[PDB]
RNA sequence: AUCCAAGGACGGCAGCAGGCGCGGAACUUGCCCAAUGCGCGGCGCGCGAGGCAGCGACGGGGAGCGCGCGAGCGAGGCGGGCCCACAGCCCCCGCCGCGGAGCCGAGGGCAAGCUGGUGCCAGCAGCCGCGGUAAUUCCAGCUCGGCGAGCGUCGCGCG
RNA sequence: CAUCCGGUCGAUCCUGCCGGAGCGCGACGCUCUCCCCAAGGACGAAGCCAUGCAUGCCCGCUCACCGGACGCGGCGGACGGCUCAGGACAACGGUUGCACCCCCCGCGGCGGUCCUAGCCGGACACCGCUGGCAACCCGGCGCCAAGACGUGCGCG
């Protein structure tokens, strides 16, 4: 097992969003890592294991070097407000309701606009 | 011919000194009317997102501004497209960062950090004196501000110091030979020098000849000559003192930094 | 000298060239407009027409041969032309009252070779290239 | 419109004006065999780059020595040529550039550098080895035969650690 | 041009897709506001602007159908990651492992020649010209040359 | 990145054209292993258009059903997107001016108004009852709100 050693680059404090900016690079010459999950512990050590987000992970030619981003929040509430939804859905933070086709929504909107007075029927 | 005013702005049609990537998108922010014009300003979002990097998107900047986290000349502004101009005060109390917006030698906007003692005022250029309603004397400036009942000793093209808290004039610097100035338009934006000559042509422009500290001499029209004190600057200026290096020295500096 | 050469004589030189560059046959043929109105293809690479008669044309004096050609009428003009199908034994693939595509020869609008007064070539019939039919790449069992 | 419209693009090579020329065919085949080139587009690319460098050198040479533009552009051009290893280090005059030739460009290809290091038996063997990703530059695997190695990386070319 | 329970009513794709006609000539009646912006607005909505995907040899760039006397690596398939608004794609990790070249030409210009047919016929030929019993030029086989995942033909512009 | 070659004669030198050799833009034809970028009904039809979508949002006004509906009101819809018919001292490009001009949002100021003011008046929309017409469309009666409308307290 080739030990994987990860760093922290470009540390910036963001009290406005209550988070820390972060560029994280991981060296795994030989084998690979485990779905970005083993990395959370190392990042937490270097800078709660459930208050970080990783999203921009790219593997270079040959697989020797992988570079990405991280976002560490001070509270779960802050992560709940300042955060796009799809990130929460990708993470195990919330559940995703079954999306509906926007075509049906447009059709319903046009149909309703067609009616007059009380059109809540359609 | 468009039937009304313009609300959009193509990215390729934006000012060069904003430094916007060609592939960022089709569109660029359109600044709203305010203290400064389109070509002598820079939107707030560009400073807050593409420079300081405290935000990564339009939405984050919108939240930050509508939560009241930036003060411009002592007044909170919630508009992401609010225009920021020359000799403006940029303070962020949440991180105790205070900046004054000035020009670099290359001809772009820069943030010079300042102190508490000098952040209670700003410098303004007076370019118009007129009589208003009831014959009351008035006076306007480069940041779209008007002051009633100015001192008769104040003339056009002068420079005025006003307290941020109260728009009251303290002292004024006259436009005269031997006064340090700063160029704010054209090929020589960001250069600092002292006035050596003044030549006027009836019915046309007035040309000002300035000499830099090192002996270099340059010319520009009076419409973009800003007085910044009496032989010594009144405010803190960038680390460099308005010296534009030649391409050779800039290349040497680049290689050294490489 | 023979040509004017004064420092203030640009107008005369411009006018002289403007008048005199109309004496070249090529320049006239290109920039005059008569050829475009007279060319049945109106400056197009090729045209589509209907064959109406299959005929054979003798060659010139020093040669001796009967070349196989067809008479065509262009859809978009309704005028008549003569187009020649060169490849051996390719007349039998062309049938009377058939849709064809007709292009030009190497020279712009002059006759080519010993074929007298012929300026067009057949390349496609019934939607299949003649060059492909001759090599047996495809078959015309739809007709 | 789509942002894809503002993407630039250009060609990289030139074809000879007279194609059927016996000495040219012989020389091109000779060079192809010597360096094991795939097709004749590579030679055209090399000629294109050489022409660009020569034109720049000509324009600079037409001017005076103490012209600021001449100094700036010549300095940049010489630095690039030296870093790339095409021109010998001991030459620092713009005149020497006009004497350069495509063979100097070829000698800096990856195949060549690994062959002169005795790391491959032949140019063809070098190409086959490069394709299979058994080679590396500065710890990074490079699988492009036409990749050009800079002088500073010449001693850093080795066999891939992970290759069998 | 449309509906009419014949008194009346109704329309303007040179907006995105799609259809007819025309022509030598030109794509899906797809998904989404996550990005760039605009409108309104305080913890957001909408936008065929715009983004993503599909067809796509207009076209541009990079690799390859072997090296060697034995080993090795591709494409491709089955799975796991990364990415993505959801999904592909690239890239990385594991087990099996589809190695496929055409288009033009061989008298000169212009690099590249051997039998069999036909007999100024059939046909070639941008120009010069060949073919009326060896056809170095037609039709076939062998061989050879040029460019090459591209090659050739037609029209236009520059040279 | 400063190039020529074949063709008038029994032979030769010229003028002079015909043809070849290169690049690019499109169409046709043969063929096609992998990856990246990428144009795409413009070419004397600005010809004709089924079908679906392309402009909404919300602070004010809730005795509506159990505050969400709906409606009044406000902002926006004059930007964006498509095409090149028409127009040849015009449009357009650079350079002046308005001491002959208009201008929403926004920023900064300024803010004195002649002759019931603990807060004025009447309506419409939604809605209830009664109805016309194939459809599209609306009629009459009736209680109710305003940052809606009207009147208007005031140092010219
Ligand atoms: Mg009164």
């Amino acid at each position: 097992m080739p030990e994987i050693t990860v760093k922290v680059r470009k540390v910036l404090n963001n009290p406005l969003l209550q988070r820390q900016q972060c560029v994280v690079d991981v060296l795994h010459p030989g084998c690979t890592y485990e779905s970005k999950e083993a990395i959370k512990a190392k990042v937490a050590q270097q800078l709660d294991q459930k208050n970080i987000v990783l999203y921009g992970f790219k593997t270079s030619f040959g697989g020797g070097h992988t570079v990405g981003f991280c976002n560490a929040y001070q509270n779960m509430d802050a992560l709940m407000k300042y955060e796009p939804g799809f990130r929460k859905i990708r993470c195990g933070l919330i559940e995703a309701p079954k999306p509906v086709s926007r075509k049906q929504l447009k059709n319903l909107k046009n149909r309703r606009l067609k009616k007059r007075g009380t059109e809540k029927a359609t | 011919m468009a039937r009304g005013v313009r609300k959009h702005l193509k990215r390729l049609n934006a000012p060069k000194h904003w430094l916007l990537d060609k592939m960022g998108g089709i569109w660029a922010p359109r600044p709203t009317n305010g203290p400064h014009g389109l070509r002598e300003c820079i939107p707030l979002i560009l400073i807050l997102r593409n420079r300081l990097h405290y935000a990564n998107t339009y939405a984050e900047t919108s939240m930050i501004l509508q939560d009241k986290n930036v003060l411009i000349d002592g007044k909170p502004r919630t508009d992401p497209t609010f225009p920021v101009g020359f000799m403006d005060v940029f303070e962020i109390p949440k991180v105790h960062k205070t900046f004054r917006v000035l020009y670099d030698v290359k001809g772009r906007f820069t943030l010079v950090p300042i102190q508490s003692n000098e952040a209670g005022f700003k410098l303004c250029r007076v370019q118009k004196i007129f009589l208003g309603d009831k014959g009351m004397p008035y006076l306007s400036t480069h940041d779209a501000r008007t002051i009633r009942f100015p001192h008769p000793d104040i003339k056009t093209n002068d420079t005025i110091k006003i307290n941020l808290k109260t728009g009251k004039i303290d002292e004024w610097y006259k436009f005269d030979i031997g006064k340090i100035v700063m160029v704010t338009g054209g090929r020589n934006c960001g250069r600092i020098g002292t006035i050596q000559a003044i030549d006027k042509h009836m019915g046309s422009y007035t040309m000002i000849r300035m000499k830099d500290t090192e002996g270099t001499e340059f010319l520009t029209r009076l419409c973009n000559v800003f007085v910044i004190g009496n032989d010594s600057p009144a405010v803190a200026i960038p680390t460099t003192k308005g010296i534009r290096p030649d391409i050779i020295k800039n290349r040497e500096l680049r290689l050294r930094s490489i | 000298m023979s040509k004017t050469s004064g420092l203030y004589t640009a107008r005369k030189l411009r006018t002289v060239r403007r008048v005199n560059r109309w004496a070249d046959k090529k320049y006239r043929k290109a920039h005059l407009g008569t050829w475009l109105k007279a060319n049945p293809l109106e400056g197009a690479c090729m045209a589509r027409g209907i064959v109406t008669q299959k005929i054979g044309i003798s060659a010139k004096q020093p040669n001796s041969a009967v070349r196989k050609a067809v008479r065509v009428q262009l859809t978009k003009n309704s005028k008549k032309i003569t187009a020649f199908v060169p490849r051996d034994g390719s007349i039998t693939y062309i049938d009377n009252n058939d849709e064809v595509l007709v292009a030009g020869f190497g020279r712009a609008g002059r006759a080519v070779g010993d074929i007298p007064g012929c300026r067009f070539k057949v390349i496609k019939v019934a939607g299949i290239g003649l060059l492909a039919l001759f090599l047996r790449k495809r078959e015309k069992r739809a007709r | 419109p789509r942002i894809s419209r503002h993407r630039n693009s250009s060609k990289t090579y030139s074809t000879p004006k007279k194609p059927f020329t016996k000495p040219r065919l012989d020389a091109e085949l000779k060079l192809c065999g010597e360096y094991g080139l795939k097709c004749k587009r590579e030679i055209y690319r090399a000629r294109y780059m050489l022409a660009k460098i020569r034109r720049t050198a000509r324009n600079l040479l037409t001017l005076d020595e103490n012209d600021i533009k001449r100094r700036f552009e010549g300095a940049a051009l010489l630095r690039r040529l030296h870093m790339l290893g095409i021109l010998d280090e001991e030459k620092d005059q713009l005149d020497y550039v006009l004497g350069l030739r495509i063979e100097d460009i070829f000698k800096r290809r990856l195949q060549s550098v690994i062959v002169e290091s005795k790391l491959a038996k032949s140019v063809h063997h070098a190409r086959n080895m490069i394709k299979a990703r058994h080679i590396s530059v500065g710890g990074q695997i490079v699988n492009i035969p036409s990749y050009m190695v800079r002088i500073s990386n010449t001693s850093r070319v080795a066999i891939a650690d992970t290759s069998s």
